[PDB]
């Protein structure tokens, strides 16, 4: 099993403290005051389909932020070596179990405030002997970090391999007909949290495959009339139901391997995702199966923010960079839409009309997401949702070249 | 075999010798020994954590 991770933490947006409150920390969906494996607590029950949010979390989205920043103030082990405390809270054991007020016995020493923190888990000799009951902080590390790395959207990556899926990796996969990709998502979050796992994996690489296969049906690439190996995702129309994609096997033709290895990293460059739960699940699946097999390679850094420029064990220039893809929704879905037509799946007409109910569609999402910013100003002291500007929401990105990358995956 | 993890088969016992042959074979000298004595054990009971 991989023994070792990096990670970073989040960046202040001008504001001199992370961005959270005790009731925030008070307030996880899990077990008591643990932010580990509780990015799903939240919807772990479910009925029907709509979106869960409230006051204080106003966006899918939001819950999983504000962890990501609450971790930021308590991850010091891993970079000063030693346990601290912020506002009179620190951990209860050196397994970091949960988040508790500092004992009046021996408190330890204030957390200096700072922001974009590497982060080793090196430095932190205990992990290592603890790593059987310690092992989920390598998933949420890893994911936190795949997020903070962005000022639009979470980074994942997507690869394909020349061989032909492997028969064991078929034999996983026929477990997951029918459901849909967020329950895969929440399915892919648990496997990579509890134990530790091998980097060689049938599961491991069954996720790898899913995450490869989502996209490429995402573009319209795969689907009914092309599938991977037989699978693919099935689409409902967005007027209804605009996410219940859910995976399908199917008996008809199948894509042929590409003729080298593709591989890249991905990542939403509009807003929107921070109200669309597919986006989300993609991210978090693909970010699962990193982290239990380590990044493949540094990212490249000319489409980064700036406090993500060169970032030791994240980020370089150099020849082994994978370069990273970003893309909008809206032309996305044209794209997909426009695969359809022309493997004959729907007409003209109909892809009219489809592309008029997506961009209705989502023009609701920028609309809530714009009145919803403001009613919960980053100065006021937590960051429920990533600030941002209208412009954002018309950035058509490298979505070319996405779709470009699909179409040279699967062929 | 020792370390590895194998079924239990509680309804009639006597399929467990039947389920992971190899494993505890005797050294002794017979045909179906010398055959069982070139199993790997990586390959009994399950593969995964």
């Amino acid at each position: 099993a991989q023994r070792q991770f990096f990670g970073l933490t989040y960046n202040f947006y001008g504001q001199p403290a992370p961005l959270f409150d005790l009731n925030d920390l008070q307030e996880l969906a899990g077990c008591y005051a643990r932010p580990w494996t509780s990015r799903f607590s939240h919807l772990a029950i479910s009925t029907g389909s709509l979106p869960v949010w409230s006051a204080r979390y106003p966006s899918v989205a939001s819950r999983n932020i504000i962890v990501n920043t609450l971790l930021g103030a308590h991850l010091n082990p891993f970079a000063g070596g030693q346990v601290t405390s912020h506002q009179g809270i620190t951990w209860r054991d050196p397994v970091l179990s949960s988040l508790a007020p500092v004992p009046a016995i021996q408190p330890p020493p204030v957390w200096a405030v700072a922001e974009n923190v590497p982060l080793d888990s090196n430095n932190y000799p205990t992990y290592v002997l603890n790593l059987s009951s310690m092992w989920p902080i390598n998933q949420d590390v890893h994911i936190m970090t795949m997020w903070a790395l962005s000022d639009q959207g979470p980074i994942y990556h997507l690869e394909v391999p020349v061989d032909p899926m492997p028969a064991a990796t078929t034999a996983a996969l026929m477990a997951y007909i029918g459901v849909p990709i967020a329950h895969l998502a929440q399915t892919a979050y648990r496997f990579a949290g509890q134990l530790p796992q091998s980097p060689d994996s049938t599961m491991v690489s069954t996720i790898r495959w899913l995450s490869a296969i989502w996209f490429g049906s995402l573009t319209g690439r795969l689907n009914r009339s092309r599938t991977c190996n037989g699978f693919y995702f099935e689409f409902a129309k967005p007027a209804l139901n605009p996410d219940q994609a859910v995976l399908k096997w199917n008996d008809g033709a199948r894509a042929a391997p590409p003729a080298a290895a593709q591989s890249s990293y991905m990542r939403c460059i509009s807003p929107h995702w921070q109200h669309q739960i597919v986006e989300v699940a993609g991210a978090l699946m693909s970010q699962s199966v990193t982290a239990v097999t380590g990044l493949p390679a540094l990212i490249d850094e000319a489409t980064l923010p700036a406090w993500s420029q060169g970032v030791a064990n994240l980020t370089g220039n150099g020849q082994g960079v994978v370069p990273c893809l970003d893309y909008n929704p809206v032309p996305m879905a044209a794209a997909r839409h426009l695969q359809w037509r022309q493997d004959g799946l729907i007409t003209a007409a109909q892809e009219a009309q489809l592309n008029n109910d997506y961009t209705a569609y989502a023009l609701t999402i920028e609309r809530h997401l714009t009145a919803m910013l403001v009613a919960n100003p980053i100065a006021a002291g937590r960051m429920p949702i990533q600030p941002f500007n209208a412009a954002d929401f018309g950035q058509a990105g490298q979505t070319a070249a996405a779709v470009a990358l699909a179409q040279a995956m699967f062929v | 075999t020792s370390g590895r993890m194998i079924r239990a088969f509680e309804g009639r016992p006597e399929l467990l010798a039947l389920a992971y042959p190899g494993r505890a074979v005797l050294p002794t000298q017979t045909k179906n020994a010398q055959f069982l004595s070139t199993a790997i054990a990586d390959r009994i009971g399950r593969l995964d954590r």
